[PDB]
């Protein structure tokens, strides 16, 4: 902690206060803060989930490369996974091992697809307005940032009506009908 | 639906991409699948890399109709509207009505004070799968492209040598009962787009004994359509001969549907340059 | 710094912009009052959702309707489609609501398309 | 295209032929004109100009 | 009639001439590298 | 899937063809025919009863189809979904005709009269809107976000006023001499109203 | 010489029967053997167009801990044919620096961990 | 003079024979080109049946992260066995019933 001399950094070599192997190299610290997250088990409530995908994806490639039920049960967990967004392409099954990562799943949440959206001009933005409650998919409102949003339910993800940013957006362009509301 | 077909347009043309950015993958992974299967030795290239080996592992378990048209091929029947240009004349309302009767699963519509952008939305968000659009020269159909819909292509024909039914005489009724097709020699893979193009709006799975045929004949990119219905003798088949006969030429197909023009093309008719007329399906 | 509210009206292809504000009670179509909206036998199309509630209503307030595209017929449903939803929103967000469900069920009697167009057409039968 | 041709005959006689500007805009000649008579309608690459002659190169 | 007689005609004889322009190119190719290699496989020997 | 209840057996499953998630469904009087939308198809499926099979897809919305509901006595189809669209579809005899209602606002939960001559919607707005079927133009409408208690929850940084959660009614229904409608919603409050004066009989906690 | 099947058997004999009538064939080997077998196999065709320093690397183990286990599995070679050799059991011959293949080399996956030989004596 | 396109064919009584004698090739060959209508072993066996209730598990928490906007699966025409029975017995513990039939019908039995 003192930047040790010559002698010492030699004969206590291994010494780290910050950095320890079990720590894994801070990379749930490192994806909560590229993805802005809020509560510290988040990553390992993730990591849980890419661990039984791609533990089954071992022990469903151990099986021989031609049966049926390796093949339908492959194909059916890349469908599964693509269909939820995780996984971005349902052609190779070495995504069920390679490309299946906690940042897939933490890409899903619903401030990094509003951000996407270009719905808020950055990630903590996004956390901030869907805390503030601004944002519902469907009809109903959403209030928390971890929620998880498939690919089928994006094309739903809105202002809710009566919102201030919905106004503004709407009196920027002077396209603003206070008929209804907004 | 909008957001929803336009992501799902967007995603297709990704994963399309992608596919054809790392097929490079598929055909090495063939390489040494066929290494594996004949015990031949494996290239330099294929043998220092570890990563792609240990993915084979996993991807050892990898293994006609194409992508717009893959999804509901026999599953579903087609539902196509037919229109003319705009104020068309008598002969081409004649012609939309001969069209329609070529089609089964076709209705007519007419046309006047249509935009081509919402007559493209009200047909796709009220499930239609083809339009087909008639265009004339006094009287003289001169061309028909083919949207199909949900962001499918669309291919645009010129019309040439065009005798009609209502031209010729009271020969009586059509038949209307789902036909046989009949495709001679397209060849290439433009020859397979266009006979898919052209026969995903047919029926699928007509009568083995289905007395009408209707056949789509290339003659140096000259597809003669004519419509036969027949009666099988004791000694030959009797064909005779109902319903119009044109020739149409693919002039172009792209990628999207009717509105736009914006969409990427995948074929059309080079017509000045140098080597032209040396080539088919060129 | 003022009580305003901007709404829209919309038939083919005309399109009216109407801004209410509090005022005198004067009623201008593209600079011009209302009695001069042609072609001069529409003006009753025009003059509808003033004559449906009362000129009572009107009485407090200013309309400024800006008109473009469209033909005459579009044009004078686009007016009054924007003076009478405009009306609506004005009593809605500064008079009471009861003044608003009010003018809602009187132009929704009459006919609700002074508040809801027709708007997107054919049917592919 | 005004003036090769003197007569919608003649270019009846040579429809379908190619011809190109001096730009090297290639072309083919399509249908000749009614009313004027050596003028007829062709059909080019992309725009040519005002300031460009076609050409009809025979033998 | 005359354009797809001279069309056709034209495309006849290209096509033969780009067979044969080939054909005599890899048979002095073929039948006189074999040559070459033979002089530089017993030309290497010394 | 269809269950009878003499002899507890599911006896009927109908599935379509394109793997969706069912939402609503509405059952024919003279029960022939079962109808039924997600919300994430845009179609209604069509299927009869007494063969199994898909009968129809009927398409035209172009929003996930919230509610469906089957006219007791004309037997008349009626869908609304959030494309702000209630629309009203003869089936039944030669007709296929479709009769398309615009809304101010996207809807979730119609409902229909016993006797299938009005149909009752409730919209994102916070409003019950009252049309006539036949002649498709609205009778009448009750304002009912301001009397709704949306409560405020503990996780949220906004008061109760100000939140847009649950100032509306997801789930409606007709009295059975057709003069009230009970609503309730992803609020604390049940209203009841009387359609013909449009004003709140009662709110209950 | 030339017959696939019956010399992928034999070579592969060891690890199915450590990883186990018996299955051989493909379509129908269940897991750590099809893994071992399949990369077993892939190993055999890339070694000879791929580079030396490139088709075997060895895993990352370090220093203090590869030695000792070296040591040991060296310790269990020797206590290996020596028995077998007071014994009279013929065993299969090796070359001089490598290690003798036993039933802990194909069980315990020793031989990613240490290699086949000493490439620094062998180098030497 | 050279000409850009082959021009439109004409089509005389020798070009509509031909096609029609290969239609009638076609056609009493009938070559149509329509469109076309859409217990192992143990070790196997368990192989089989561990990545099941692992593939069960994993869809069902994927489904509850997903909150529940799924896809459902495919389909599956299974097979059920009902034995005869009271409807009395087919139903919960409680002092009333609703309905005192037996499960197979007349005719399925």
């Amino acid at each position: 902690v003192r930047k040790l001399k010559h002698h010492e950094q030699k004969l206590l070599k291994k010494v780290d206060f910050l950095e320890w192997k079990q720590d894994q190299g801070h990379r749930d610290t490192q994806v909560m803060r590229t993805y802005h997250i809020q509560n510290r088990e988040d990553y390992h409530k993730y990591n849980r989930i890419c661990g039984d995908i791609r533990r089954l994806a071992n022990k469903l490639s151990l099986l021989p490369p031609t049966d049926p039920f390796r093949r339908k049960h492959e194909q059916l967990l890349l469908d599964k996974l693509y269909a939820m967004g995780v996984l971005t392409t349902k052609s190779k099954i070495s995504d069920l091992e390679n490309k299946v990562t906690v940042s897939a799943i933490c890409r899903r949440r619903l401030p990094v697809i509003m951000h996407r959206l270009k719905m808020a001009e950055t990630i903590q933005d996004a956390v901030k307005f869907i805390e503030q409650g601004h944002v519902r998919v469907g009809p109903n409102l959403i209030n928390d940032p971890a929620y998880l949003v498939t690919r089928n339910m994006e094309d739903y993800v809105t202002w809710v009506d009566n919102s201030k940013i919905k106004k503004t957006l709407l009196r920027y362009r002077n396209q603003i009908d206070d008929f209804d509301f907004s | 639906m909008l957001r929803r077909q336009a992501r799902e347009r967007r995603e297709y043309l990704y994963r399309k991409a992608q596919e054809l950015q790392d097929s490079q993958l598929q055909q090495k992974r063939q390489i040494i699948k066929q290494a594996l299967a004949q015990g031949k030795p494996l290239p330099k290239e294929l043998a220092e890399d570890e990563s792609l080996q240990k993915d084979f592992r996993y991807d050892q378990s990898l293994k006609q109709v194409d992508d717009e048209y893959a999804a509901t091929s026999g599953i579903m029947d087609p539902r196509i509207i037919v229109t003319t240009s705009r104020d068309p004349s008598t002969r081409l309302s004649q012609f939309a009505k001969e069209i329609k009767l070529l089609f089964p699963n076709a209705v007519r519509l007419n046309r006047g004070n249509y935009v081509m952008p919402n007559l493209v939305d009200a047909c796709k968000k009220s499930g239609t799968t083809d339009l087909v659009v008639l265009h004339e020269h006094r009287g003289v159909p001169t061309s028909l492209t083919i949207s199909h819909f949900p962001h499918g292509p669309t291919a645009q024909f010129s019309l040439h040598n065009v005798v009609m039914r209502h031209d010729i005489i009271n020969a009586g009724n059509q038949s209307e009962v789902n036909p046989h097709l009949i495709f001679d020699n397209f060849t290439t893979a433009l020859g397979k787009r266009v006979v898919c193009i052209l026969k995903h709006l047919f029926n699928a799975g007509p009568k083995k004994d289905s007395e009408r045929v209707i056949t789509f004949a290339n003659r140096g990119d000259f597809i003669s359509v004519r419509q036969h219905v027949y009666v099988r003798t004791r000694e030959g088949v009797e064909i005779a001969e109902v319903g119009p006969r044109f020739e149409m030429r693919l002039f172009e197909l792209r990628l999207g549907t009717l509105e736009n023009k914006d969409a990427d093309v995948e074929w059309q008719l080079r017509r000045f340059i140098r080597t032209a007329n040396k080539k088919d399906y060129l | 710094a003022v009580p305003s509210v901007q709404t829209f009206g919309k038939k083919k292809s005309a399109t009216a912009v109407a801004h209410v504000k509090a005022g005198k009670g004067l009623i201008k179509v593209n600079g011009s009052p209302i009695t001069l909206v042609e072609p001069e036998i529409l003006r009753f199309k025009v003059y509808e959702p003033l004559l449906l509630v009362g000129l009572d209503k009107f009485s407090n307030i200013d309309i400024r309707v800006r008109v473009t595209g469209g033909g005459h017929v579009s044009q004078v449903y686009a007016i009054r489609q924007a003076i009478a939803k405009g009306l609506v929103a004005y009593h809605q967000k500064y008079v009471d609501e009861q003044s608003k469900n009010e003018l809602k069920k009187a132009f929704t009697s009459y006919d609700r398309t002074l508040l809801i167009a027709d708007s997107r057409r054919p049917e592919p039968k | 295209i005004k003036d090769m041709f003197s007569s919608a005959m003649e270019v009846a006689r040579f429809e379908g032929a190619q011809i190109k500007t001096v730009s090297g805009i290639r072309g083919e000649i399509k249908r000749a004109l009614s009313k004027p008579e050596g003028h007829y309608r062709a059909a080019f690459e992309d725009k040519i100009l005002m300031s460009d002659i076609v050409i009809l190169r025979s033998w | 009639f005359e354009a797809r007689q001279r069309i056709e005609e034209k495309n006849k004889e290209s096509s033969d001439y780009h067979a044969k322009m080939a054909h005599i190119v890899n048979t002095i190719n073929t039948e006189e590298g074999a040559e070459k290699n033979k002089y530089e496989r017993e030309r290497k020997l010394r | 899937r269809a269950w009878d209840l003499i002899r507890y057996r599911n006896f009927r499953t109908f599935t379509g063809t394109e793997r969706i998630q069912f939402n609503c469904l509405a059952v024919d009087p003279s029960g022939e025919v079962v109808c039924a939308g997600s919300l994430d198809n845009f179609d209604i499926h069509v299927w009869s009863v007494q063969t199994g099979q898909l009968l129809d897809a009927l398409s035209g919305h172009e929003g996930p189809v919230s509610c469906l509901s089957f006219s007791q006595e004309n037997s008349v189809l009626a869908s609304a979904s959030w494309d702000k669209t209630i629309r009203i579809w003869s089936i039944f005899g030669r007709s296929q005709q479709v009769e398309p209602i615009e809304v101010y606002s996207d809807v979730l939960a119609l409902s229909m009269r016993p006797d299938g001559k009005e149909v009752a919607v409730s919209t994102l707005k916070g409003q019950i809107s009252i049309f006539n079927i036949e002649d498709a133009k609205q009778v009448g409408n009750i304002d009912c976000r301001k009397d709704i208690i949306s409560g405020r929850f503990n996780q949220d940084r906004f008061t109760a006023k100000n939140s847009e959660r649950s100032k509306f009614f997801t789930t409606i229904h007709y009295s059975f001499d057709g003069m009230a409608i009970v609503a309730g919603g992803n609020n604390n409050s049940i209203c009841l109203y009387d359609v013909p004066n449009e004003v709140l009989l009662k709110r209950f906690i | 010489q030339n017959d696939l099947e019956l010399q992928q058997f034999l070579r592969e004999s060891h690890l199915l029967s450590a990883f186990n009538g018996i299955v051989y064939q493909d379509d129908q080997v269940i897991g750590k053997a099809r893994s071992r077998t399949l990369e077993m196999r892939l190993n055999r065709l890339s070694r000879v167009n791929g580079h030396q320093d490139k088709i075997n690397k060895l895993e990352k183990v370090p220093m203090h801990i590869r030695r000792g286990m070296i040591d040991k599995h060296v310790k269990r070679i020797k206590k290996y044919e020596q028995e077998a050799a007071e014994g009279g059991i013929v065993l299969s011959k090796v070359k001089k620096g490598q290690f003798r293949k036993i039933e802990s080399t194909y069980k315990k996956d020793i031989e990613r961990r240490i290699g086949g030989s000493i490439k620094a004596r062998d180098k030497e | 003079f050279d000409r850009t396109a082959k021009p439109v064919p004409v089509i005389t009584s020798e070009v509509t024979e031909s096609l029609e004698d290969m239609i009638r090739r076609r056609i009493q060959d009938s070559n149509f080109d329509d469109l076309q209508r859409r217990a192992l072993s143990e070790e196997l066996q368990k192989a089989h049946s561990e990545i099941s209730e692992l593939y069960a598990n994993l869809v069902y928490k994927l489904d509850v992260l997903s909150s529940v906007h799924f896809v459902p699966k495919p389909a599956s025409t299974s097979l059920e066995i009902r034995v005869e029975t009271p409807t009395i017995s087919m139903e919960d513990a409680q002092p009333l019933y609703m309905s005192n039939a037996s499960s197979l019908a007349p005719q399925e039995i």
